């Protein structure tokens, strides 16, 4: 079979030797005069030089061979983004993701390098994996994506509330872990709130495989069918008895209520496209609402209501 | 007296709630819910054609 891509990955980053600080320092002065020959090269390529031959195509063997070289460390060092990344698993994201986010760690590590400064290699790609590792994990690991300084604070307030369970035996109170993290409870809340794991509506409920959580959720925003066959009948109503209403009357409640377009009209566009002040148009509306008050032809819409 | 009295097994639904995935009407006397037409009762009433 050999279906486990972690073997296909781990017997593959086996092949290339270790190299060590000598072999660095090489190696990074051959990137470092690589990067500098393509970057010469890209400038005296624009409105530039006729090379001579043998000076171009060994500045392009340069050129090649700092990639060379480049690639050969990455393929060195794989191994050491596998040591550090074993540690980061049982949780959150998958193993061989995690190598790859570490592997672009290190693409940066290697990238925003130096070597005059006089270090192994090691010592300061292991902050950039690690942080790489963590950045992603913070990211791309819950469904709900949470930014990462809310990740980090959630992860303080875990540890937090996890050591003083041990520590107290009993589990910490919100304001205790609130003092301790020097942060309100409230806060302390709305935190323990954000680590909640969304559940799946994949599970069997039932002992047997064949219930699902997903075939007993209400959906509480469903057409409740009367309540929509209600709704047509109100407004049947309601424009049977608004046509009791006087045509001045009719109108002056549709446009107040926007019963002819869903746009609501205001006193003062009423009066305007009907020529008059608005406190004529109040005044209308004032009596046209009372005399609806009027049990006559309010008892009717009542119910809806 | 056992107890499988009338009371805790009569039910009746005209409308309901609904399932979330599939827009079936739910199930079980705790919500409404109907009756499962199963396989064996669609079969029953093509045979009846």
């Amino acid at each position: 079979a050999s279906a486990d891509s972690v073997r296909a990955y781990l017997k593959q980053i086996g092949k290339v030797a270790l190299l060590n600080a000598e072999e660095e320092v090489e190696l990074a002065k051959r990137i470092e005069a690589g990067l500098y020959a393509t970057q010469l090269m890209t400038e005296l390529s624009e409105r530039g030089e006729k090379l001579p031959a043998a000076q171009r195509r060994d500045m392009m063997w340069i050129c090649r061979d700092g990639d060379r070289a480049k690639n050969h460390l990455l393929e060195a060092n794989l191994r050491l983004v596998v040591s550090l990344a074993k540690r980061y698993t049982g949780r959150g994201m998958a193993f061989l993701d995690l190598i790859q986010e570490g592997n672009l760690g290190l693409i940066r590590a290697v990238e925003k390098f130096d070597y005059t400064k006089g270090y192994k290699f090691s010592t300061y790609a292991t902050w950039w994996i690690r942080q790489a590792i963590t950045r992603a994990m913070a990211d791309q690991a819950r469904t709900i994506r949470i930014p990462v300084h809310m990740v980090e604070v959630i992860n303080k307030l875990g540890r937090i509330q996890r050591e003083l369970l041990q520590d107290l035996g009993r589990e910490p109170t919100p304001e205790e872990l609130a003092k301790e993290m020097d942060i309100t409870p409230e806060k302390v809340l709305e935190i323990q709130q954000y680590a909640r794991e969304p559940i799946s509506l994949d599970q069997t409920i039932g002992d047997e495989g064949d219930s699902q959580l997903g075939d007993f959720i209400e959906d509480s925003e469903a057409v409740v069918a009367v309540d929509a066959v209600s709704f047509t009948l109100l407004q049947d109503q309601l424009q049977s008895v608004l046509d009791t209403l006087s045509e001045r009357e009719a109108g002056v409640v549709r446009l107040r209520f926007g019963l002819t377009d869903g746009q609501p009209r205001t006193l003062d566009e009423i009066g305007q496209v009907y020529g008059v002040t608005r406190e004529r148009i109040r005044q209308i509306e004032s009596k046209t609402m009372s005399k609806l008050r009027h049990p006559s032809r309010s008892q009717v819409l009542r119910d809806y209501l | 007296k056992l107890h499988h009295l009338v009371d805790d097994k009569i039910h009746a639904r005209s409308t309901g709630p609904y399932s979330m995935i599939t827009q079936q009407p739910l199930g079980g006397k705790a919500q409404f819910g109907g009756q499962r037409f199963g396989e064996m009762e669609c079969w029953a009433m093509q045979a009846y054609g």
